[PDB]
This record gives structure tokens, C-alpha cells and sequence, in this order.
RNA sequence: AGCGGCGAGUACACUGUACUUGCUGCUUCUUAGAGGAACAUUGUGUGUCUAACACAAGGAAGUUUAAGGCAACAACAGGUCUGUGAUGUCCUUAGAUGAACUAGGCUGCACGCGUGCUACACUGAUAUAUAUAACGAGUAAAAUAUGCUUGCAUACUUUUCCUCCGCCGAAAGGCGUAGGUAAUCUUUAUCAAUAUAUAUCGUGAUGGGGAUAGAUUAUUGCAAUUAUUAAUCUUGAACGAGGAAUGCCUAGUAAGCAUGAUUCAUCAGAUUGUGCUGACUACGUCCCUGCCCUUUGUACACA
């Protein structure tokens, strides 16, 4: 189960949620995992025409993406996801048994 | 000159622990007193490198080569043919636009690499896909090395 | 017994483990004599003057060196190997001549316990200089 | 413009200045007296 | 005519209808001239 | 000892044996060092004890070295289109067939052709 | 303990004039075997007299066309011009090249009147000769620089003519007379 | 991703070590979610004892710790209607001022000025190799067969990014596959250069240096002639540190050295970022230049 997004908030909140829920569910979980941020930057020439100086201004995107693994049926994690999920954030589910 | 006092306790159960400058030179001079591989003839008109520009002018680079692979394939044992032409990567001027690196040319690196397999001190398999030492030639390298710590200590 | 530590220092970052042994440290598959500029080679070796060789005859350190330039790891595996060296003698050898050690390796340097934060600044516009751009034509 | 040759305290300078030869061939005697740059004797 | 998948003629701006500065980076397929002005809703947020 | 002169100048006595042959022509010191490995001169000796045996070797070598295990693609102007194949052939001869080779181009007049005898740079000096 | 290139601990320093001690600042904080260091000079002005005086030759050695940056090469430059040094005359080579400095430096500059020199600016404005008669010296003058900035060096402790910083003080001092 | 422990060890010591196989006691270390930590902090001082400033110390953090961005009011009749189906007015449309297609140009040059690229060497020209980083960036098309007669139509997989490897070719480049929609494959237990230590040379327009040609070979693209790009051999100018003039710049930063990204089918000598080697010299001054404030004189106010 890796969940993505590009706030922080959102991330945070989701898997706040998701550890509670695994708490009260008394499940087989993985620990967290806290990934190094990947930004995506670009730079661009202000000005629209070709006067004046020469001024630039540069950009960044920070991705954010965690990963965790829980033991439970594939219907129920996903129900409980999408019922407290906002679907700004893209989740993935893989299963795990030992 | 090179020696100086060790301060803790050594081991020098393989090769790294010997200086590798030192340790290729006396491999070359074994390959050429045992004449293990050939020159090859074949080469003796192709510089080394795009960039090189000029002929090694020592007349035996191609066991310094192979001396230096033989280390290579010690002290990293997954290595390659793009592998090795990054590592021998050299400048390269391109008279009024400015010097570029560039890589070595690959002929030379097979062939020389041909000729260890063909001597059985590398050998290939699928897992473990670079070149890799068999482990004869471990226990020969581990036994050179050991010579070669004697010979340089007492 | 076993513990491990960290120098991080410039762009290199050096592990150490100092665990219980006869005197072998080592450099990855090298030593710390293989590295090849002998006069690092002695900053590295200050602390072994500073505090003892004898006493490292007992202690077996591990270190990991990885990425970074020559002058930063070599400033890193100082401070991992003082780091290490320290805890050790916190944790499981003795402590009062610890009371000593740190106030020898303070006595010689504040260097080798803790590292710099100095590094690149972001460069900036204008021209090929951090802080000069192009030539002006009137 | 150069002259000198191999033809007529060991280090190659001073060799070479008190013999007025080439660096090349000061090393070359050098070695043969006694039989880069390094630390002397 | 004489279309082809090469070149800068295989692709233009999706707003302006331009073949002229135009960003291929991460495959946007925008011009400069709108792009700076539709970053903020697009996400791209000036920062440093 | 010293100062040998032939068809070109060798006044490198006091220098190496082997600019000995890499400065007489060649000054890209590919040729000269490919004539000098088919010459088998060592290259620790200096240029003050080159003998006449020497020389006649190497002028016994450049002689049509395609016979040799010089490589084709070595070779200079190696296809030169005609019926044959051309080959770099030093000096005086080399600048004849140079000679040769920027007279077969005046009739050829083309863009380039005339561009060079106009004084002006095959790719562009952009004087602009 | 601590021996400059493994040769030289510069037991013994001459007293100079008691302000050249403390330009050069050079001493067991200031020890090393080879040159270009990472102290640093641009957080404060007393730090850049605390860089060693061997230091600052080496870093100064280098502007000359493309050559400029190769402190690597000053590293070996200095190191070579030490060797030879040691045994063209018996003197330490850190020794005489103190005594160099010492004495190569002008005292009085009539720039615009006349002023007396700053031991800083003294020792810099030194060195700066030093590295230019170094520089003429590799232009056209057969001999390698090591030998060249060798003799300069040595010019410069024994006071001798053929020195282009004690002919540069010359001229300087020659204006001085002038104007006064 | 790291730490180990043991499961069998490959050679060495003696009463663990370099290289491999797999699972998991653990998460400072490879890392980020959050927060804290640095506020002239504490004293010895300068100050109308208020605002301001120094020394020394702990500390990674004492010039806001530094570098990044947001830039008021008012103005230029500054640039752009060639960025927009943002736009008024005027003008035009079959011999179009709409679109497509063939070929052609901004790459040509007495000259000038910049942006910039490579030299004048021995602090370097040259051959060996260890110690090397980070931002980075990466997936409506091929070919096969059939029918007609290499070309046209149709059915099939995925070729259409970075690519490792193993081969062929000096190289350029070519062939077949592992991997990756990406901290997993390039590559990352590690990719450049200034290195390095030893060696040829030892300042001789020199071997430096590369303006300079033909001959070519391969790729990109239907198309490279205007030698796009590109390895190979031949070609051998200026240049001995630099005219009148004139530009830029105070700390992991000047400069040197490279290199990632943008445009890109192919083409950096352009722009923007990243890093290495980490220098000669400040805690200032108004002398020039350009601003800001006060007073003053004006016959100026498009100043």
C-alpha cells in the first residue's frame, strides 16, 4: 500500500488514518517508510518579448510518496481507504503474509 | 621510501591490501618473464583513445593494461566493457571548441579481456553478469599478493 | 562489544563500528594506509598519537568510506573514528580516562569531534559566476 | 637556445648546474654515479 | 503536402497554435509566453 | 656524432632519436611513429648515433608501404577516387601530389573550388 | 614532530624585524607538508595574515596565463625549488626564503608625498615581486622556473643586483628621492 | 536503504579479515514527516546609559548563520498588437495578405563592436592509475507474411527513452538481448576535469600551439550540395604575457576546470543549474561615476 501526492497535509493526514485503522484492526503491519523528496524544477525567461534584461525565474514541485504493508482482506483495506481517502492522493495495494 | 610505519594491526589475507601501483608493475614484469599472453601484433598501430592523440611509446601498454584490468576485476568484480571505456575515459580536444572527455576505444579492452578468459582468470556466467575471477585465480592472486607483501617487507 | 557511529563532514559521510578485536581497521577492502596521499594520512593518524596505539591493540574499529571528495572523507573517517572511539570508551572500556580524552582531542582541536557545515551556495544569475555575470557593452 | 650535452650533492639540479647539462642527461649520470621528483637520500 | 513525425513541425503549442518556443520538459507541450502565466494552476510555483 | 643532414633537416642530434624521424616530415607523429615501430629503433638512444643502415631501413620502408601491415584506413588519402589507390608519400613528393591533388580540383570548379581560390574559408572563417 | 614535506620543522626562525613573524604567522597551527591548505581568510583581516607565508607564495605563484589555478603544480613548483634549495646553498630552504622576504620587501612608497609601508602590504607587496621577477624569469630565460624562482629566491637573502625585486624597490625608492 | 546475527565457505592468523549464499534481533547510520535548537545568549567594554556597536566563550549556527523570492507610490508616450480566437481603427482576399508544395536566406564579407571558444608552455606538452561528488534525465510507429506485380492493399508482436551486457568494427558506429514509466536498470559500493606518483621531454615559434586543406568513413534526417554531425591520415598562422580605450568581481565564493538540463530527428562555441581545486588583497572611502537627504540660486518646467 504506497500512497502519492505533491502536499504534505494530505499525506500526512491519510496516513495518520491508516495507522489508527490498522491499530483498531490488530493487523500484521509493516513499518513506515519515509522516502527522500524528489522535486521537479524548471526555468523560464520572463519578458514575453525581446526587451529589457535578461530576467529569469525558476520553479519546483515537491512529489511526496510513502509505503506501508498491512495483512487484512484486499476488499476491506480498500474500503476503508476510499471511504477516508481524498481523491487527490493515487494509492496502490499490495498484500503481504509473513 | 614508498613503506611507512603501520600503525595497527594488518591482515593482508588478499591483493587490496597490497599498494596496487606497485602490485601491477610486478604483474607485468611476471607476465612478460612467463610470456602467459601474447603481445598481440595486432594492435601495435591503434592509439588507445580518441583523445589520446598520441602512441603509448612505451612498448609494453598492453601489460599495463592487463595488469591494471587484473585489478579492476579484484577490486570491483561486476565490471564491463562500457564500464571500463568510463574509467579510461580521457580528454579530448577538439581544437577551437573546447575539450570534451571521451571514452577509450573498445577493441582493445575485448581483446584484452578475450585473452584473460582465454587464460581462464575471468570467466563469465549469466547471474553476476560482469567479468568475475575464478576461484583459481583468487587463490594464485591471494598467493601473489602474499609474495609480493614478503618480497616488498622482508 | 559492538557499537556503531557516524562523521559527516563536507560532502563525504564515513561510517565507523568499533567492536571488540586485536587492532584491525579497515578501509572498505583497503586500509587506511591505501589511500594514497600521505599527508592525510597523518591527519587521520593525529588521533592515534592523541590517545594510544596500545589501546587500539585491543579495539577492532570497521569503516565504511563512500562518495564525496578525497579531502571530505578523509575529514569524515576522522570524525567517525573520534565518534566511535569516544562511545566506546563511554559504553564498555572506561570512562575516566575518557574524562582525559576529551579534553585532549579538545586540547588539540574542536575539528575532529564535530565537522563543518560549509558547502556550495546555490549559484546565481546574471552570467557565468556565482556572483559576477557578464561582461557590460555600452 | 640549447647546447648542452652528456659530455663533460647528487641531485639533479645541482648536477646540472655545476656540470652545465641538459636535466635529461643530469639524470642519466645521476644513475650511473650512483649505480617524478622523489625525496633524496 | 509533406507531414511528417520529425522536426518541429510535428508539434506546436496546444493553446497559442505556435511552433515557437515550445517546452518538451516532461512532455507539457506548452509555449513559454502561456505557460508562465498558467504555472500557478498548473502547480508550478515559483519558490527559489 | 652529431649534426646529420639529409633530404630534410635532422638537426635534432642533440635531441631524441626518434623526433630524429617524427620531425623530418609527418608532424602529426602518427606516420613517423608507424615508420619508426616498421623501423625497429629503440627509442631510449638519442639521435647522435643514428646510423646509414637506419636511414636506408627507413628509406627501404616508406617505399609503398601498402605491402606492409600498415592499415588501409591509415594510410592518407587513402581512396583519392580513381582507379587506384593513392598513399602518403613524404616531402618532396608528398607536396607533389598535393600539387597534383589542387590541379585535378580547378577543373572540377565547383562551389568549394572556386570559394578557395576567391579566398574564402571551405566551411566558413565568418569574417561577419 | 610535525616536519614541512617530512624534511624541515623550522625549529629555528630568524627574529626578522619582530612584524614579519607574525605577517607570516607561521607555527604549529600553521604547519603542513604540502601546500594549499583549506584555511580560511574572508571571515576576518588578522586570518589572512595567519595564512603561512609558504602558503601564500604557492598561491601566488600561479597567475600566468593559462597556467593560472595550478596550485597543485605550486605544490610541486615550491617543493622542487625547497630540494634544490637545500643543497645549492646549506641553508634551510624555509630559512633563507624568510631572510628573502625579509629583505625584498619596500619600506617607504611615494605613491601620491610619500608612506610608510604596512608590515602586511610590505610582505605581500614582497611576494608580489618575488612572483613577478619569477615570471620574467620563465619568460625567455632557458632555464626551468624552479631553477628561476630558486634564484630569485636567493638573490633576493643575499641582496644581490640581479634581483627583480630589490630593482623594483630600487625604482620605488628612486621616485621617493625624486619627489623629496 | 543501512546495521548486524548465522548457513557454507574461498586463502591468511591463532587459544577475525577481502570475496561470495539466503532469512530475519534493529533503524543513529542511505533518508525525511514534524519539532526543537540561535534570542546580542552569557559576562569584560564603547553609547545621551535609551536606540547603537566590540571582545571572549559554549555552540554546526553571533556580518539577520548565510544564498535564494515576493518590490510600495508615481512615471517612460520604454518593448511587445509577429504569443494568443487579448484587442479597437485602417487595409486585403482567387493573380489571397488563408493553407500546402519545389528550390532558395538570415551560415556570404573591406571592415566594427560585444557576447563567447582554443594558445603563447615547463607553475608545462606526454603515457600509466588509484581517491572521486551532486542537481540531474530517462519508454499514431517498425518489421513479417499473403495477394497482385523491389512497389501497392490487408492480418499479425511491439520498434518508436535511457540503456547494461556479449559480440563486429581503430574509431565513428552496427547487431541481439537483461532492466527500468524509474532511491530498483544506465548508476550510483559510484559517471567528468583540475589531480595523483612514476616515467619521454626539460622553454630550442620547440615536440608547445592549433587558424589551415584534401581524402574519407558511419550515424541523424526522404533530402547534409553550403564539406549538418562524426573517428582516421596528410595540413602548421598568430601567440614571447600584450595599443588608444574598456568590462566583471569580497567566501566553499574570484579564477581555472569540467559537467547536468533547455531548445533537439541531428547540431553548444548560447542560456540555466551542479560540483572539484578552494587564491594575491577590506571590517573601510567619496577621488571619478551614479544615486539619496538638507540648504541655496535660477530667466529651466517636454524641466
Amino acid at each position: 500500500i504506497a500512497l502519492t501526492s505533491k502536499n504534505l497535509r494530505a499525506i500526512e493526514k491519510v496516513c495518520s488514518d491508516i495507522m489508527k485503522g490498522a491499530k483498531e484492526k490488530n493487523l500484521n503491519v509493516s513499518g513506515p517508510v519515509r522516502l527522500p523528496v524528489k522535486t521537479l524544477r524548471i526555468t523560464t525567461r520572463k519578458s514575453p518579448c525581446g526587451e529589457g534584461t535578461n530576467t529569469w525565474d525558476r520553479f519546483e514541485l515537491r512529489i511526496y510518496k510513502r509505503l506501508i504493508d498491512l495483512y487484512s482482506q484486499c476488499e476491506v483495506v480498500t474500503q476503508m481507504t476510499s471511504i477516508n481517502i481524498d481523491p487527490v492522493v493515487e494509492v496502490e495495494v499490495i498484500i503481504t503474509d509473513s | 621510501r614508498l613503506l611507512e610505519p603501520v600503525p595497527f594491526v594488518k591482515t593482508n589475507n588478499c591483493i587490496k591490501d597490497v599498494d596496487a601501483d606497485l602490485f601491477i608493475r610486478s604483474y607485468a614484469t611476471h607476465l612478460k618473464l612467463h610470456n602467459k599472453i601474447t603481445y598481440p601484433k595486432w594492435c601495435t598501430f591503434v592509439k588507445t583513445g580518441k583523445g589520446r592523440k598520441l602512441a603509448p611509446l612505451n612498448e609494453d601498454w598492453y601489460f599495463i593494461r592487463a595488469s591494471s584490468i587484473l585489478r579492476r576485476l579484484y577490486l570491483h568484480p561486476d565490471i564491463g566493457v562500457g564500464f571500463l571505456r568510463r574509467q579510461f575515459s580521457s580528454k579530448q580536444r577538439r581544437g577551437v571548441a573546447p575539450n570534451h572527455t571521451s571514452l577509450a576505444s573498445g577493441k582493445i579492452l575485448r581483446s584484452i579481456l578475450q585473452q584473460l578468459e582465454n587464460l581462464g582468470y575471468v570467466e563469465q556466467n549469466p547471474k553476476k553478469k560482469g567479468r568475475r575471477l575464478t576461484t583459481k585465480g583468487e587463490n594464485a592472486i591471494n598467493n601473489f599478493a602474499r609474495y609480493i607483501n614478503k618480497k616488498v617487507y622482508n | 562489544k559492538r557499537v556503531q557511529t557516524f562523521g559527516k563532514k563536507k560532502t563525504a559521510v564515513a561510517v565507523a563500528t568499533v567492536t571488540n578485536g586485536k587492532g584491525l581497521i579497515k578501509l572498505n577492502g583497503k586500509n587506511l594506509d591505501l589511500v594514497e596521499p600521505y599527508i592525510l594520512k597523518t591527519k587521520v593518524y593525529e588521533p592515534l598519537w592523541l590517545i594510544g596505539s596500545g589501546k587500539l591493540k585491543n579495539l577492532d574499529i570497521r569503516i565504511r568510506v563512500k562518495g564525496g571528495g578525497q579531502t571530505s572523507q578523509i575529514y569524515a573517517i576522522r570524525q567517525a573514528i573520534g565518534k566511535g572511539i569516544i562511545s566506546y570508551y563511554q559504553k564498555y572500556v572506561d570512562e575516566s580516562t575518557k574524562k582525559e580524552l576529551k579534553d585532549v582531542l579538545l586540547r588539540y582541536d574542536r575539528s575532529l569531534l564535530v565537522g563543518d557545515t560549509r558547502r556550495c551556495e546555490p549559484k546565481k544569475f546574471g552570467g557565468k559566476g556565482a556572483r559576477a555575470r557578464y561582461q557590460k557593452s555600452y | 637556445k640549447l647546447n648542452h650535452a652528456v659530455f663533460i650533492v647528487i641531485t639533479p639540479s645541482a648536477i646540472a648546474e655545476k656540470y652545465k647539462v641538459n636535466l635529461s642527461v643530469a639524470r642519466a649520470v645521476i644513475n650511473h654515479l650512483a649505480d617524478s621528483q622523489k625525496l633524496y637520500t | 503536402v509533406h507531414p511528417k513525425k520529425y522536426g518541429q513541425g510535428s508539434r506546436q503549442c496546444r493553446v497559442c497554435s505556435n511552433k515557437h518556443a515550445i517546452i518538451r520538459k516532461y512532455n507539457i507541450n506548452i509555449c513559454r509566453q502561456c505557460f508562465r502565466e498558467r504555472a500557478d494552476i498548473i502547480g508550478f510555483k515559483k519558490y527559489r | 656524432q652529431h649534426i646529420l643532414r639529409i633530404l630534410n633537416t635532422n638537426v635534432d642530434g642533440k635531441e631524441k632519436v626518434i623526433i630524429a624521424l617524427t620531425a623530418i616530415k609527418g608532424i602529426g607523429k602518427r606516420m613517423a611513429t608507424v615508420i619508426c615501430k616498421q623501423a625497429n629503433v629503440d627509442p631510449t638512444k638519442r639521435a647522435g648515433e643514428l646510423t646509414t643502415e637506419e636511414i636506408d631501413n627507413i628509406v627501404h620502408i616508406m617505399s609503398t608501404p601498402t605491402q606492409f601491415k600498415i592499415p588501409d584506413w591509415f594510410l592518407n588519402r587513402r581512396k583519392d577516387l580513381k582507379e587506384g589507390k593513392n598513399i602518403h608519400v613524404i616531402a618532396n613528393q608528398l607536396d607533389s601530389y598535393l600539387r597534383e591533388d589542387l590541379e585535378r580540383m580547378k577543373k572540377i570548379r565547383l562551389h568549394r573550388g572556386l570559394r578557395h581560390h576567391w579566398g574564402l574559408r571551405v566551411r566558413g572563417q565568418h569574417t561577419k | 614532530d610535525i616536519k614541512l614535506f617530512k624534511k624541515w620543522s623550522y625549529e629555528e626562525i630568524n627574529i626578522a624585524d619582530l612584524s614579519l613573524v607574525d605577517c607570516i604567522a607561521v607555527s604549529q597551527k600553521a604547519c603542513v607538508y604540502t601546500p594549499h591548505t583549506a584555511g580560511r581568510y574572508q571571515k576576518k583581516r588578522f586570518r589572512k595574515a595567519l595564512c603561512p607565508i609558504v602558503e601564500r607564495l604557492v598561491n601566488s605563484m600561479m597567475m600566468h596565463g593559462r597556467n593560472n589555478g595550478k596550485k597543485l603544480k605550486a605544490i610541486r613548483i615550491v617543493a622542487y625549488a625547497f630540494e634544490i634549495i637545500h643543497l645549492m646553498t646549506g641553508e634551510n630552504p624555509l630559512q633563507v626564503f624568510v631572510n628573502a622576504v625579509q629583505k625584498g620587501g619596500p619600506r617607504e612608497d611615494s605613491t601620491r608625498q610619500a608612506v610608510d609601508v604596512s608590515p602586511l602590504r610590505r610582505v605581500n607587496q614582497a611576494i608580489y615581486l618575488i612572483c613577478t621577477g619569477a615570471r620574467n624569469a620563465a619568460f625567455r630565460n632557458i632555464k626551468s622556473i624552479s631553477e628561476c624562482l630558486a634564484e630569485e629566491i636567493i638573490n633576493c637573502a643575499n641582496e644581490s643586483s640581479s634581483s627583480y625585486a630589490i630593482k623594483k624597490k630600487d625604482e620605488i625608492e628612486r621616485v621617493a628621492k625624486a619627489n623629496r
